[PDB]
Formats: structure tokens, sequence, C-alpha cells
């Protein structure tokens, strides 16, 4: 028996497998003018990482206040309930210039990888943004008068972006395998160096949609400059001295603009999510066949999508050239039969009516929400573990109702139910 | 708390005032459709833009509606509040003003003119005064 906080791995309880239309999840709630905005969570061995950016004023154009970079423990409260609890915080010191934040694990530490710019976020200016790549580790157990153990910064000798001018890590957390710490990232890659054959696109069925369509979305706008790509970026501790950083790019099966995404281990084999950022708006989340190079086995997955905009709206299905959508992950609890939980907006193209859900590649067996309908919510970012082999979710989501003075994330636990009726 | 009334993005709409288009006046919390109709199809192409560009009926932006689908319903919902599946950074503040715009003259060989067209010509264009009267 195993006691305490540990990793979703092993055979845990059975978990209700049958869809129901009643209420049998059941959320617990963990613990003016600002937002708290830009969140990161990350679940490994009863540790997580923290982040987030507070501005005064808007979410999207206030005046970045302060970066929380911060690790803890995740324990039983006591009364056989997850709870959080930090334990080493830094706060860097021009939060204006740090943008998409990364953090891996690795057996004392989180890893955290972060882009520097002083031109705003790169993604929005890519052309302008100077590459330049910061490490921060951060001990999940810190101790007294112990040197660079509790935080250290990491310089980076050498970059390998093979045919990509730049590269920066883009998505929440990442994974390791032994003494390889993997971070998801993305590549920026020249339009007139994108090997593409137009005749991909897959515009049957779709009688307004052209075969430039998907060649064209594969950037922030029909005529960026650049196109976006996603990969891993690859830290290998067991080198002497050597701080380097591949980057892997992502097959080009089922390909689709370079968005935030996850990679994580689920019962003892990587997981892959990308946010549908482009016209392919059902959710894109499988099994990894191979890290290096990176292949993903995507689910044909007909339940889950994200709100948009006009041009690709929810269950939108066609090649259109757009660049909108939300990033809300899933986590595979179950791989015998699929099952995976997260947090899905349920809005066709308003931020809004956040809903916990568990569900399969072409049913939803059970769900819940989170607040009421005209709720307020964003991104979603959703960790599953185990609490004395007891299958429990954490979600961190962004979320207010309308009138708050603060703008702040929340984290929800969602105990899985062993039996369905 | 409420859902407002759905404008109609067709040049027969008769809220667009001549040289005055629609005013608004949405509060922070409210839901918004802009619809371009089903089908003689209007064609436009739909942009949000600063003060500037509405008086002088100019664009320079992705737009917020694409409408050159004669077959089917394209729609445009806002919410005015802070998140949006928009990746620009769509928000709207309260007590500040929100220009839309056509720069379209309404025909398929005019969807992407950058000057004047069905703006200045139809006045097709909303003015939402966010959080005000
Ligand atoms: C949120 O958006 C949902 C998706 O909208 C659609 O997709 C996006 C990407 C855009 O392309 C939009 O323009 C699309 O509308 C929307 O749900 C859609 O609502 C449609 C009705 O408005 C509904 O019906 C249409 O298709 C059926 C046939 O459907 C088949 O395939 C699916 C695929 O699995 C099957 O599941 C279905 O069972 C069907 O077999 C048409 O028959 C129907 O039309 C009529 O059919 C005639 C043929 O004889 C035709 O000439 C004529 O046009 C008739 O009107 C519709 O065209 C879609 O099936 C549905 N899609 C999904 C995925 O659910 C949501 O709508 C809810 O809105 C409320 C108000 C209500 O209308 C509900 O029906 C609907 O679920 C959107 N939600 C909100 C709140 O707006
Ligand atoms: C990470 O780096 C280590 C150190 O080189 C790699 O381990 C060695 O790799 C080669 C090829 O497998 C062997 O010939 C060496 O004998 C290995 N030595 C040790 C001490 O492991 C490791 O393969 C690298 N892993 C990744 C994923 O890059
Ligand atoms: C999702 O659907 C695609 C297409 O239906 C599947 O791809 C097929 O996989 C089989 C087995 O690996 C191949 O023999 C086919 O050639 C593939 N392409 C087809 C049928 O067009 C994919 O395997 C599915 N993924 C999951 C997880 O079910
Ligand atoms: C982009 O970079 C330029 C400097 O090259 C800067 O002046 C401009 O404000 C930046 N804009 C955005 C949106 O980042
Ligand atoms: C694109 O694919 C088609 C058929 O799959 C092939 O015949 C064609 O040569 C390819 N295009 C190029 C430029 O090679
Ligand atoms: C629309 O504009 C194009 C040029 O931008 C012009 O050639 C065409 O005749 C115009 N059509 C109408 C109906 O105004």
């Amino acid at each position: 028996i195993s006691q305490g906080v540990s990793d979703l791995v092993g055979l845990p309880n059975q978990i209700c497998l049958q869809k129901t239309t009643s209420t049998i999840l059941k959320p617990r709630l963990i613990s003016e003018g600002v937002c708290i905005t830009d969140p990161l969570l990350a679940v490994d061995n009863g540790f997580f990482a923290y982040s987030h950016l507070e501005k005064i004023g808007s979410c999207t154009r206030g005046i970045a206040k302060q970066r929380i970079i911060g690790v803890g423990e995740v324990l039983d409260r006591g009364d056989k309930v997850p709870s959080m609890f930090m334990t080493n915080v830094w706060t860097p010191p021009n939060p204006s210039t740090i943008h998409h934040c990364s953090s891996t694990y690795h057996e004392d530490f989180y890893y955290t990888l972060c882009a520097v710019s002083h031109v705003g976020d790169p993604i929005l200016n890519s052309t302008s943004w100077t590459e330049s790549l910061s490490l921060i580790r951060l001990a999940v157990r810190p101790k007294s008068d112990s040197g660079d153990y509790n935080q250290k910064y990491i310089a980076i000798t050498k970059v390998e972006r093979g045919k990509y001018d730049k590269v920066m890590p883009y998505g929440p957390s990442g994974i390791k395998q032994g003494d390889t710490l993997y971070f998801p990232a993305v590549g920026f890659l020249p339009r007139t160096e994108f090997q593409y054959n137009d005749s991909n696109c897959p515009i049957i069925h779709c009688k307004y949609s052209k075969a430039e369509n998907c060649r064209l979305s594969m950037g922030v706008n029909s005529k960026s400059h650049y196109i976006l790509r996603s990969g891993l970026l690859k830290y290998n501790l067991s080198l002497g001295g050597d701080i380097i950083l591949q980057f892997i790019e992502i097959a080009d099966n089922r390909l689709t603009i370079g968005s935030p995404s996850k990679i994580y281990n689920s019962l003892g084999q990587p997981v892959f999510y990308q946010a549908s950022y482009s016209w392919d708006t059902m959710i894109k989340l499988g099994d990894v066949d191979t890290v290096d190079p990176l292949r993903v086995q995507w689910r044909n997955n007909s339940v889950i999508s994200r709100p948009g905009q006009s041009q690709c709206p929810r269950f939108n299905v066609c090649p259109e050239v757009c660049w909108e959508g939300t990033y809300n992950d899933a986590f595979l609890i179950d791989r015998l039969n699929w099952v995976s939980a997260g947090v899905y907006l349920n809005s066709n193209q308003t931020a809004e009516n956040p809903v916990f859900a568990v569900f399969k590649d072409n049913e939803i067996l059970y769900q819940v929400p989170l607040a009421e309908d005209d709720t307020n919510a964003q991104k979603t970012i959703t960790d599953c573990f185990l609490l004395e082999n007891v299958i429990w979710c954490i979600s961190l989501v962004e979320i207010y109702d309308t009138g708050d003075s603060v703008i702040r994330p929340k984290l929800f636990a969602v105990k899985i139910p062993a039996q369905c009726s | 708390s409420i859902v407002l009334e759905p404008i109609y993005w067709n040049s027969s709409n008769s809220k667009f005032l001549p040289g005055q288009g629609l005013v608004l006046y949405p509060q922070i919390g409210d839901k918004l459709d802009i619809i371009c109709p089903k089908v003689q199809y209007e064609y436009y192409k739909v942009y949000m833009v600063d003060k500037d560009q509405a008086d002088r009926c100019t664009i320079k932006n992705t737009p917020l509606l694409n409408c050159a689908k004669p077959d089917q319903d394209i729609k445009f919902t806002i919410k005015f509040q802070e998140f949006s599946p928009n990746l620009w950074g769509l928000e709207f503040q309260k007590n500040k003003d929100y220009y839309i715009i056509s720069t379209s003259n309404g025909s398929l060989e005019g969807l992407d003119n950058q000057e004047g067209g069905v703006c200045q010509t139809r006045a097709m264009k909303i003015l939402m005064k966010v959080g005000q009267d």
C-alpha cells in the first residue's frame, strides 16, 4: 500500500465508465483592479510548479507588476482531499520581459524554461524578437543555508534549432525520461523555407475551402513572415557542463499551427496535448509514439472542441485561414478505455461556462459545471494523480464572474468516482 | 445582464442611419451577435478599427467577419468581458469607445477594398459606447 499523493501510475481504483446524466462529480475549491494572468500549473510526484503574472488594469494590456514562479507540495489535507502548499517562491526582476514559461520536474527541482523579450510576446512580434531563453531551477523542498540549492539560474551555452531561426518554450509543463527533460516548444520557420504540398489540405466536403488554407493557417495570419511548428526542447542533464537545448519538431501527422502544448506521463507512457488555434477545432491529444522525432498518435475525438471566432468557431472542421481559440488541456486517466479528464469551455465563440468532463473519443461519460453559465472562463490546465490509489484531478482555471474586483485563477479538486449509478 | 438584440450586417438594415450608422451603448457582461444573413448576396469583410479609421472610412488587421458564403449564415458573437478566444487581445473596457466598419463595396470583386466602400456610402458602421448611458 502507498499513501499520500503520487503519480498516476500502476493500477488505480477503477473509475465509473458509463454515461450518466446526473451529477456524480464533486469539485472542491482549493486555496483591487488587478488581473492575474499567464498561469502555469504542473503536478509531478507530490509536488507542483505554479506561475502567474500580476497586472494593473486589463488582463491583456495592463502594466505587468509581478511574475511569480513557485513550487510546492500536493498533500492530503487530512480529510482525504488534495490541497496545495507553496514552499519556494521566486519573483524575477523585470516582469514585462518574461514570456511563455514551461516547467518540468526532476528529482529535487523544477526546471522552468522562459523566453525573454524586450519587444513583447515573441508570437505577436516574431520578426523583432531576438531569441533569448532563461532557465531557473527551484528546489521543491528548500533548505536553509544551502547555497545555490534553493534557487539557481542555469546559463544556456547552446541552442540547436535545426533549420529554424528561432525556438522558445510554448506550453505549461513537460516531462523527464531518465535524466533528459523535454519542454513543449515552438519553432519559427520562414514561410519561404516551409516544405508543404498543398494537396494534403483536406478540402473535400468543404466547398468554400481552398487547397492553400492549411499552409496559410500555419502562421498567425496568411502573410506572416514565419510559420509556427510545435515540438519539444530537449535538455539532457547527464551531459557534463553543457546545457544544450535542442528543438524536436512535431511530425506533420494531423498538422496544425504551433500552439501552447503539454507533454505528460499518464500510467507510464508519454501523452501529448496541443491547443487548437486554427481551423481544426476538435481536441488534439494522444499517446506519443516516439519522443525523438516527436510523433503523436492523435485521437479521433468528436465530442470536445473549443470556442473560436467568426471564421473557425467551436465544431469547425473545414480548413479556413484563422488564428483563434483557447488552451484547455485534458489528462489521460485510463489507457485501457482511453478516457481523459479536463475542462472545456461550453461556448461557441465566447470564453465562458467552464465544465469539468470525463470523456472518451466519441462520448462524454460524465461532466459537471464548475460555476454558473455566463461565468467567464479561459485557459484551463488539468493534471490528475493518485491519493492513496484514488484518481484525483486538479485543474487551474482562469475564471471570474462579471463584477469581480479581482480576476484570479482558481484551483479545483475533482475526485474521479468509482461507481456510476 | 442581458443579451443585446442581434445586428444583421446587410444593407437593408434600417438601424444603420444615413451618415451615422448604428450606436449601441453596451455594458460590461452583455452579449452581442453580428450576423451576415443567408441568401442576390452581399459580400463584406467587417473590421474593428480606431476612431480615426472609422471617420475616414479606411482599414489597414484581421477581419471580425468574412461574409463570402452565400450558402451559410455567418455569425460573430461578442461578450463584453476580459476573456475571449481572440489571440490578438480583444477586449472591451467600460467608458471606452469601439468602432466596427466595413470597407467593402458589397460585390465579390470589392471584398478587399481598403478605402471608402459601404462605410462612407451607406453608413454601415457600428459605434459601441461600452458601459455608458
Ligand atoms: C454552436 O454551434 C454549433 C455548430 O454550428 C455549426 O458548426 C459551425 C462550425 C458553423 O459551421 C455553424 O454555421 C454551424 O451551424 C451549433 O450546432 C449546430 O446547429 C445546427 C442547427 O443550427 C445543427 O444542424 C444542421 O445540420 C442538420 C443535419 O445535421 C447533421 O450532422 C451531424 C454530424 O454529426 C449530426 O449529429 C446531426 O444529427 C445531423 O445528422 C441539418 O439537417 C440542419 O438543417 C435543416 O436541414 C435541411 C435539410 O433538409 C436544410 O435544407 C436546412 O438548412 C434546414 O435548416 C442544420 O443545418 C447542427 O447539427 C449543430 N451542430 C452540432 C455539432 O451540434 C449550436 O447550435 C445550438 O443552437 C441552438 C440554438 C439550436 O439551434 C441547437 O440545434 C444547436 O445545437 C451552436 N450553439 C448555440 C448556442 O448557438
Ligand atoms: C543523454 O546523454 C547521455 C550522455 O552521453 C547519453 O548516454 C550515453 O549515450 C550513448 C548512446 O546511447 C552511449 O554510447 C553512452 O555510453 C551513454 N553513456 C551514458 C553514461 O549514459 C544519453 O543517451 C542521452 N540521452 C538522450 C535522450 O539524449
Ligand atoms: C484516427 O483515425 C485515423 C484515420 O481513420 C487512423 O489512421 C489509420 O490507422 C490505421 C492503423 O494504424 C492505418 O492502417 C490507416 O492507414 C490509418 N489511416 C486511415 C485509416 O486513413 C488512426 O489510427 C486513428 N487513431 C486512433 C487513435 O484511433
Ligand atoms: C514590436 O517591436 C517593435 C520594435 O522592433 C516595437 O516598437 C513595437 O512596439 C512592438 N510591437 C508589438 C506589438 O510587440
Ligand atoms: C503533392 O501530392 C501529389 C499527390 O499526392 C503529387 O502527385 C504531387 O507531386 C505532390 N506535389 C509536389 C509539388 O510534389
Ligand atoms: C468594387 O470595387 C472594385 C475595385 O476595388 C471595382 O472594380 C468594382 O467594380 C466594384 N464594384 C462595385 C459594385 O462597386
